[PDB]
DNA sequence: CACGTTGATTTTT
DNA sequence: ACAACAATCAACGTGA
C-alpha cells in the first residue's frame, strides 16, 4: 500500500503543516486547495527547459509569493508558535519546497506519467481527490470525540 | 475571379458525390481567450511536434469537432432567418428548428450541414471537418484565471457568512494558431458561397461566448481536387517543421507560411487538382465574395437560389 | 404433412425427400413447429399469420408434444412466458405491428441472458433486464402500457404494479427459460433464441385471439 | 471472494444510506443512480496504474463536490436534527467512503475483473439495473412503514 | 518502377486464382479522434502483448473487419463516377447500385471488392482483408468527450425545462496505430494501382466522418507472393516485442521498424516471394503511383482499361 | 530430418492401406475474428471440460469437419495451377475442375483429397481430419457484432423511408485454440510435403474470408504410426487438464503444454510409433520444410515428381 | 468361361 | 437473393 496511500496523505497532509482554512466556514473548494492549484500551475506551465529541482525551487519562490495576500488565520506555522519572524518565514518557507517535493518528483514525476498532458486531463479530478482528503483529516481530527 | 470558377461546380446537387471536392485551408487565430472543454478541462492531447524534423512529443489543445463546425452553421441559419428564406414562429410553413422532430428536411443548412429525425429521415453532412490543434504547444497557449461571484451589495458575504462562489477556468491565449482543413462535397457554386460566407461571417467560436472566444479565421487557400488531401494535423506538425519549433512570429508571416507548406504537400497528394487559389488569386476571390456580401440584391439572389436547389434536392433525393 | 407443405416446399414441388428434416425438427423441440410456420410466412411472403393458422399451428404443437413431458413443459412455458408480459405490455394486433414491436420484451430479456459476463448472478440479471424492460416500456406510447394508462388508481400503485410485473417476466426468464430448460448456458440458449421467438409471437397472437372472444 | 457477483443490493442500499427521493416526486433516472454515475466515471476515466485507495478519495470527493449543489430534501444525513451539523458530516463522509469502497472492490475489481474496456461495455446495465433496484426498494419501503 | 512489376500481373483476370497475391503492408496511424464501433463502445479485444517477451495479456483496439475495406471501396466508386466509367442515375446505361439488385455487376468495384445480391449471382472479393488491431493497449489510446445539443438560443432549456440530451461517447486518441495487410489475389496491373489508389487516396475511417476520423496510411511494404502472409494481429504482436513495449516513438522510426520486423517475418513464411518492394525502392513507386493520380490523361485511361477487363471478365466468367 | 524421414515412406501410392499413418499435431489459434458456422449460428456442443479432474459439462465451439480441409484442398490446388502442373481454362488437358465432373482424377488434389462425381468411379481421401474443438467455454470465446449497411449518400434512407438494413453475427475471440490431429495414410515423401505444405501454407478458414478469420497453425509434433492416435476431443480434454482451466496463458506456454499431454497421451496408445518428431527436432524439420517452400527450383520438382506418382497411381491402379 | 454387344419409362394441387 | 443436391450400382448372345 505504502507508495501511494502516503501520497493519499502528503497530497494535503504535506500542506496543513503551512496552511490551513477552519472549514466550518464552508470555504469554497478553491479556498481549500489552494496550494495544490499553484502547484500544478506551475507544472502545467513550463517545458523541461530547466530541471526538477528548478521547478521544485522556483514553485515554492510561488507560493511564499501568493500567501502574502491571504490573512494570517490561514498559516498555522505562524499561528501555533511564538518566536521570530525571519526563522518562521524560513520553516514556512521550507514546508513548501518539500510539499513541492511531492508534487514535482511523485505526484508529476511519477503519478501523472511525468507528461504534462496527463495531468492535464486529471486537473479537476486529483483536486477533487485534495478536496476530499483534507475534509477526511480535518473533520476527524475536529470531530472524533461525538 | 469566381466568374471563371462557376464552371468548376455541379449544376444542380446531385444524388452521390462524384469527386468533385472544394478544401478551404485556412488558419484560426485566437483573439479574446477562447475556451475549448468537454469535461470541465481544456482539450489537449500528446502529439509527435513535427514530421520528419522536431520528433519530440508535445501536448497541444485541440478544437474537438463540433465547435468548429456548429459556430458556422448556426451562423449560416441565422442569414437564412435574416434573408426571410427561413422562419422561427412555429406558425409558419417555412420553420426550421434547429435540432429535433421539428427540424426542416430541405432548407441549405440541413442539405449541406446534415441532419437526422428519425421519422423524417437523415441526410449526411457535404460540408467535412475534423477537430484542430494548436501549432504550439499547450504549457506555452493556455492560462487559468480565478472567477468570482458577489452580491450586488460589492461583497460575498449576505449575513456576515461567506457565500464561497469563488472557482477558476482555464482559458486558451490570444495569437494561438488553429491551422485547419474543412471540405465540401459535390456542391453547386451557390453552396460554396455559403459555406464560405460562414467560414469568413462567423467570428465566435467554443464556450461562452457571450464574453469571449472571438477568433480571426484567415484563409490560406481554395484546392478543388478529385479526392481528399491531408489532415489538420498534419498541416499543423508540417508547420511546426517549416516554423522552425520557433512559433513567435508574426500572422502574416505565418499565413504565407502555410501557403507554401500547402503547395508542397499538395504535390504528395494522390489527387487531381483542378485549381489551387493561393497567395494574389486568393485575395482577389475574397474580395468578389466580401462584395457579395455586402450587397444586399445579389447575396439575396445567390442564397434565394440555393433554397431552390435545395428544395430540388429534398424533392428529387433526399426526404421528400 | 400440412407444416411440410408450409415450410420445406415449393407450391408445385412438394419436396418429400425433406420430410425426415421436418418430423426430426418437430420432434426435437416442439417450438420448431412455430420455426416452420414462419418458414412458410417467408416464401408466400406474407408478414404475419392468419387467425385460422394461430389456432392451426398451436394445435399441432399440442399434438405432437402431447405423450411428452420436457415439450408440454416447454409449450406450458412459452405460453406463460407472454402471458406475463401482456400483464404490462400489449400492441394492437389491429395496427398491423411487426414481429420485433410484439417481442419487444422477450428480446430485451434474451439479449439480456447473452450480453452479461457468464460470471454474474440469476438474481442480478433479473434487475439489469427489467430494468432495461422498464426503460424500453418507457419510450414506446402509453396505449401499449395496460397497467399506466388504466388511470383509474393512484399513480404510485401503477408504478408498484407495473415493477413487479417486470419482475416476476424476468424471473421466469432467468430461472425457467435459461436456468431450468437451457440449462444455465448460452450457448444452449443462443440456438433457441430464433424459436422462442417465433413461439413467442405466436403464443402472443393465441392469447390476444383468445382474450378478444372472451371479453365479450 | 464470493462477491464476484450478486452485488446491485448491497451497490443501492450503500448509497440509499446517505442520499434519497421518492418516487412520488417522480424524478429522471440521471438523478436517481447519480451516486452511481460519479463513481463509474471516476473509474473509467483515470489513469489505469493507480491503486485502489486512490480511486477511492478521488471519487468520493467527485460526488461529494455534486450532491451538495441540490436541496437537503434529497440527503437523508445532513437533514437528521438528532445531531450537531459537523458531525453529520462525520457520519456522511465515512457512508460515502464505504459505498466508494464497494464500487472500486466488488463492482470494478471482482465483477468486471478490474478491467476498464468490460466495464465501459456493460456500464449501462451495470446503471439500469441499480435505478430498478432503487425504485424496487424505495416503493417497498413505504409500504412496511405505515 | 511501375514499369518493371507489369510482367509479374495477369494480363487478364482470371476464372481460378493461379496463387499471384500481391500483399500490401500498411500501419494505419490516427490522425484525429476515429470512433470504431459496434453495439455503442469502441471495440476492443484481450490479446497477447507480443509475441515472445512480453507475454502478458492486453487489451487492445479494434479495426472491425469491414471498417478498413468500405472507405477504401467507396473512394475508389467515387473515382469512377468521376472519370464516368459509372453513374449515379438511375436512367443510364452504366449504373451501379452499392449495397443493392441494381449493382453493375462488371464494374471495377464489382469485380475487385465482390457482389452478392439476385439472380445475376455472386462474386467474391479479390482484395482481402482482416481486422486491425492497436499496437498499444486500449487504456493508453482512447478518451471520452461528453457532447450536448443547446437549442438554438443558446439554452439547454427551451420548454423552461431541460432537454436532458447530455452524453458521451468514446474515442481513439491521435496517433494511435494499426498494423494492417492489405490483400489482393490474382488481379491486372490496372487493377493493382486501383487497389493501390484506394489505400493511399481514402482518407476518413469510422463514425462520424463528416466530423472526425481522418487516419495517415503508411504503407511499408509490397510484397508480392505465392501465398498468404501473416495475419494482422501476428504482425502488431512481432511489432510490439521488438519496441520492448516503449511505443511512444516518432511515427518515422515506427515505420522503419515495421518494414524491418515484416522482413524478418517474411524469411520465417512458405511462401515464394517473387517481389518485396521496401524502403528506396517503395518510396520511388509511390510516386510513380502519385504521378499516376495526379495526372488525367494516364488514370482516365489506366482505369478505363480496367474497365474494359472487368466488363471482359463480366461477360466471359462473371455475371454475364 | 528429410534425409532420414524419406527411408519411413512408401515409394509410390498402394491401391490398400499398408500401415502407415502420419499424425499432424496443430493447435489453430484464431487471429482474427472467425465465423464457423452452418444453421446461422456458431457451432458449438456440450462436452466434459476434462478428462479426470475437472469432470463437469461445458459447452464448446466446433471447427466443423470441412471448415478445417477445404482451406487446405484448395490452397493446394492454386499452388498447382501456380506451378503449371493443372489449370483452370476449359479446353486444356490439364483442367481440374473443383467438386464436378472434369475433375482430373490425376492431380494430388485428386488422388490425397479424394473424389466423387460422374462417371469414371470415387476415391477415398487419404488426408484423414476431424472435427475440432475450443479448449476454452463458448462463453469466454466469441462475441455478437451489429453490421449494418446505408446507401453510398451515407445515410439509411433514400426517399425518407428506412432501409432497415441491419443485423448481429456472433464471431470467435482472438487467441481462442483449437487443438487437433490431421492425419496421411499411405503418401510418398513427397505427398507428406505437399499436405504439411497446405498446413503451413493456409491462413484463412471460416466463412467470410475477404475480411475475417486468419488463423495460426502451430504444428506441435509429427509422429509416424502403425494406426490411429486420439481423438481431437480428447487431446482438447486432456489439455484443458492439464492447464486446470486456467486457459489465461501465452501461445508459447500453451504449445509446450501441447506438446508434453500429446507425448503423455502418444504412450497410452496401442500404435508402434516409428518415429515422434518433437520440439528441437520439429522446429529443425518446420525450417527445411520452409526450404522447400521458398525455393523455386526444390518445389517445382518436389511437387513434380508427385504429379508423376500421382498420375501413375491413376493410370496404375485409379482412374486409367 | 470367356469373348462380344447396347434399347427401355412417364411424370407427384 | 437464391440453391436443397450430383453418379453409380446389366442383360443377354456366341463360340470354345
Amino acid at each position: 500500500m505504502t507508495e501511494k496511500l502516503k501520497l493519499t496523505k502528503r497530497l494535503v497532509e504535506e500542506y496543513r503543516r503551512f496552511y490551513q482554512v477552519e472549514l466550518s466556514k464552508k470555504p469554497s473548494t478553491h479556498a481549500i486547495l489552494l496550494p495544490l492549484s499553484k502547484a500544478l500551475e506551475q507544472i502545467l506551465s513550463v517545458p523541461d527547459d530547466w530541471d526538477e529541482e528548478e521547478l521544485i525551487l522556483q514553485g515554492s519562490g510561488q507560493l511564499q509569493a501568493a500567501l502574502d495576500r491571504q490573512e494570517v488565520y490561514t498559516r498555522p506555522i505562524i499561528k501555533d508558535k511564538s518566536v521570530a519572524y525571519e526563522t518562521r518565514q524560513l520553516q514556512e518557507l521550507e514546508a513548501i519546497q518539500i510539499f513541492m517535493t511531492t508534487c514535482v518528483r511523485d505526484l508529476f514525476g511519477e503519478m501523472c506519467k511525468g507528461d504534462r498532458a496527463i495531468l492535464q486531463e486529471q486537473r479537476n479530478r486529483i483536486k477533487s481527490g485534495a478536496e476530499f482528503a483534507y475534509r477526511l483529516l480535518a473533520l476527524e481530527a475536529q470531530q472524533n470525540q461525538n | 475571379m469566381l466568374d471563371s470558377l462557376k464552371s468548376q461546380f455541379q449544376p444542380s446537387f446531385p444524388r452521390l458525390a462524384s469527386g468533385h471536392y472544394v478544401h478551404f485551408l485556412m488558419l484560426r487565430h485566437s483573439q479574446s481567450f477562447p475556451v475549448f472543454q468537454t469535461d470541465g478541462v481544456l482539450n489537449t492531447t500528446r502529439t509527435q511536434a513535427g514530421l520528419l524534423e522536431k520528433t519530440d512529443q508535445l501536448s497541444r489543445l485541440v478544437m474537438f469537432k463540433r465547435k468548429q463546425t456548429t459556430p458556422e452553421r448556426l451562423a449560416g441559419r441565422e442569414l437564412l432567418r435574416n434573408l426571410g428564406l427561413t422562419s422561427a414562429d412555429k406558425s409558419a410553413k417555412n420553420l426550421c428548428e434547429y435540432n429535433g422532430e421539428g427540424s426542416c428536411k430541405q432548407c441549405p443548412d440541413c442539405i449541406l450541414y446534415g441532419f437526422a429525425i428519425g421519422d423524417s429521415g437523415s441526410e449526411r453532412s457535404k460540408v467535412y471537418s475534423d477537430s484542430a490543434f494548436s501549432l504550439g504547444a499547450y504549457e506555452q497557449s493556455h492560462r487559468s484565471f480565478t472567477f468570482n461571484a458577489p452580491f450586488e451589495g460589492g461583497t460575498m458575504s449576505e449575513a456576515g457568512v461567506m457565500r464561497s462562489a469563488i472557482n477558476e477556468l482555464d482559458h486558451i491565449l490570444p495569437e494561438v494558431t488553429f491551422p485547419t482543413v474543412e471540405s465540401l462535397r459535390d456542391a453547386t457554386y451557390e453552396g460554396f458561397i455559403y459555406v464560405l460566407g460562414n467560414l469568413l461571417r462567423t467570428k465566435r467560436y467554443g464556450a461562452q461566448e457571450s464574453r469571449t472566444g472571438t477568433m480571426k479565421n484567415h484563409l490560406v487557400g481554395i484546392v478543388f481536387a478529385d479526392g481528399e488531401i491531408f489532415s489538420n494535423l498534419h498541416l499543423t506538425q508540417a508547420l511546426y517543421d517549416q516554423m522552425g519549433g520557433e512559433l513567435n512570429k508574426p500572422i502574416s508571416e505565418l499565413c504565407e507560411t502555410a501557403a507554401t507548406v500547402a503547395q508542397d504537400l499538395l504535390n504528395k497528394e494522390p489527387v487531381r487538382k483542378s485549381e489551387l487559389i493561393f497567395g494574389a488569386h486568393l485575395d482577389t476571390l475574397l474580395q468578389e465574395v466580401n462584395d457579395i456580401y455586402q450587397n444586399d440584391a445579389e447575396l439575396t439572389k445567390l442564397l434565394g437560389s440555393l433554397y431552390q436547389q435545395t428544395q430540388d434536392y429534398a424533392t428529387e433525393f433526399g426526404a421528400l | 404433412y400440412t407444416l411440410h407443405l408450409a415450410a420445406r416446399s415449393s407450391p408445385p414441388k412438394a419436396r418429400w425427400q425433406d420430410l425426415p428434416k421436418t418430423v426430426q425438427e418437430v420432434m426435437t423441440d416442439v417450438l420448431n413447429v412455430f420455426a416452420l410456420a414462419e418458414q412458410g410466412l417467408r416464401r408466400e411472403k406474407r408478414d404475419r399469420p392468419y387467425e385460422s393458422e394461430v389456432t392451426e399451428y398451436w394445435q399441432f404443437a399440442e399434438l405432437f408434444s402431447q405423450g411428452n413431458i420436457v415439450m408440454t413443459e416447454k409449450l406450458k412455458l412459452t405460453k406463460r412466458l407472454v402471458e406475463e408480459y401482456r400483464r404490462f405490455y400489449q400492441v394492437e394486433l389491429s395496427k398491423k405491428p411487426s414481429t420485433h414491436a410484439i417481442l419487444l420484451p422477450l428480446s430485451k430479456a434474451l439479449e439480456q441472458i447473452l450480453s452479461v459476463p457468464d460470471d454474474w448472478d440469476e438474481e442480478e440479471l433479473i434487475l439489469q433486464g427489467s430494468g432495461q424492460l422498464q426503460a424500453a416500456l418507457d419510450r414506446q406510447e402509453v396505449y401499449t402500457r395496460p397497467i399506466i394508462k388504466d388511470k383509474s388508481v393512484a399513480y404510485e400503485t401503477r408504478q408498484l404494479q407495473e415493477l413487479e410485473a417486470i419482475q416476476i417476466f424476468m424471473t421466469t426468464c432467468v430461472r425457467d427459460l435459461f436456468g431450468e430448460m437451457c440449462k444455465g448456458d448460452r450457448a444452449i440458449l443462443q440456438e433457441q433464441r430464433n424459436r422462442i421467438k417465433s413461439g413467442a409471437e405466436f403464443a402472443y397472437r393465441l392469447l390476444a385471439l383468445e382474450a378478444q372472444q372472451n371479453q365479450n
